[PDB]
């Protein structure tokens, strides 16, 4: 049950980072709440009813959701 | 108190529902419901304490949450009750629900902003204050992120499941509760949040007034399930770590148990509900 690998990329113009902590995601340096489901999928607070396979997928879904908007710290 | 299908409300009942919701917003009360739901959805996890979602108490918790909100509406106008949205039937953007005299429609495609109805940002009456996405206007993208609302045949497949819930009592469970919640199977409740989009797809989903109508129909499906399966009841029934057992109390109220909420008729009836 060990955590996913870290990641760091620019996705649609915004920096997304993930790292084991039990895992943290940031969008342009602002932490984004994420959660892992028992089956290994992930969600974020801006997609909290929509499981996706990985934390990077959840970070990318957040950038899609935000449509350029700054994230507020949670 | 009778909860009615939204499609059946009179013009005057829509006007009074809208006015009561806007008064709760103006007074500051509405935002605290948004905040409670977000706090629980961020704390409710599959391998630790879980109360409002991803757990057997998803159903009584939202039943009591909706009762708190309905009683707040009734403090403004005692004739108002929560209507329900049967998304299996009223499944397009042309549903009267989304008309400018009720909830307003979908968001424009540039920024998702709702442009009509009483909750459009331009009215000055619906600031989005409790938020994580920094924008302060109501957003929706109906049918944007998922193509279809559940159908009646899909709902029927879930109603046919006899066990209320199953170990491990979380998002991985088989059984009725998790199939209605939607983390497993053809997906009923979660998919509707995804289908509306905007704030309704996020932890601050009560920012959209349709939240209440969605959960009032999820709550009606629990009542229907009970009529179909009179030999089934809430589980677990004692001694389960991290999960609210039948006779344990639930946060945030601390003074009510799932057992106190199984029978909706102690609080309201529906316009129509099948007999077993
Ligand atoms: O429950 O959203
Ligand atoms: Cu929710
Ligand atoms: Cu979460
Ligand atoms: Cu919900
Ligand atoms: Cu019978």
């Amino acid at each position: 049950p060990a955590a996913p690998e870290s990641f760091d990329e620019v996705y649609k113009g915004r920096r997304i980072q993930g790292r084991p902590a039990g895992y943290e995601v940031f969008v342009d340096g602002v932490q984004l709440h994420v959660m892992r489901n028992a089956d290994g999928s992930w969600i974020s607070v801006v997609s909290h009813y929509d499981p996706v396979p990985t934390p990077r997928a959840a970070a990318r879904a957040a950038v899609d959701e935000l449509q350029g908007a700054p994230l507020l710290p949670f | 108190t009778v909860r009615k299908n939204q499609a059946t409300l009179t013009a005057d009942e829509k006007r009074r529902f809208v006015a009561a919701v806007l008064e709760l917003k103006r007074s500051g009360r509405y935002d605290e419901f948004v905040r409670t739901h977000n706090e629980f959805i961020m704390s409710d996890t599959d391998s630790g304490e879980r109360t409002g979602h991803r757990s057997p108490s998803f159903l009584p918790w939202h039943r009591r949450f909706l009762l708190d909100f309905e009683q707040a509406l009734q403090s403004v106008d005692s004739s108002v009750t929560l209507p329900y949205w049967d998304w299996s039937a009223d499944r397009t953007v042309r549903a009267s629900l989304w008309a400018p005299d009720f909830l307003g429609g979908t968001g424009r495609s540039t920024d998702g902003r709702v442009m009509d109805g009483p909750f459009a940002a331009s009215t000055g009456n619906w600031p989005i204050n409790v938020r994580v996405d920094s924008r302060t206007y109501l957003r929706r993208s109906l049918g944007g992120s998922v193509a279809e609302l559940p159908t009646r045949a899909e709902v029927e497949s879930v109603l046919a499941i006899s066990a209320y819930d199953l170990p491990p009592y979380n998002s991985a469970s088989e059984g009725f509760r998790n199939h209605l919640e939607g983390w497993r199977g053809v997906n009923l409740h979660n998919r509707v949040h995804v289908w509306v989009g905007g704030q309704m797809a996020t932890g601050v989903s009560p920012n959209d007034p349709v939240f209440w109508l969605h959960h009032a129909y999820v709550d009606k499906l629990w009542a229907e399930w009970q009529r179909r399966h009179p030999d089934s009841a809430y589980v677990p029934t004692g001694g389960t770590p991290d999960v609210v057992d039948l006779n344990e109390t639930m946060k945030p109220w601390n003074t009510v148990r799932p057992a106190d909420l199984l029978d909706h008729t102690a609080y309201y009836t529906f316009d129509a509900l099948e007999h077993h």
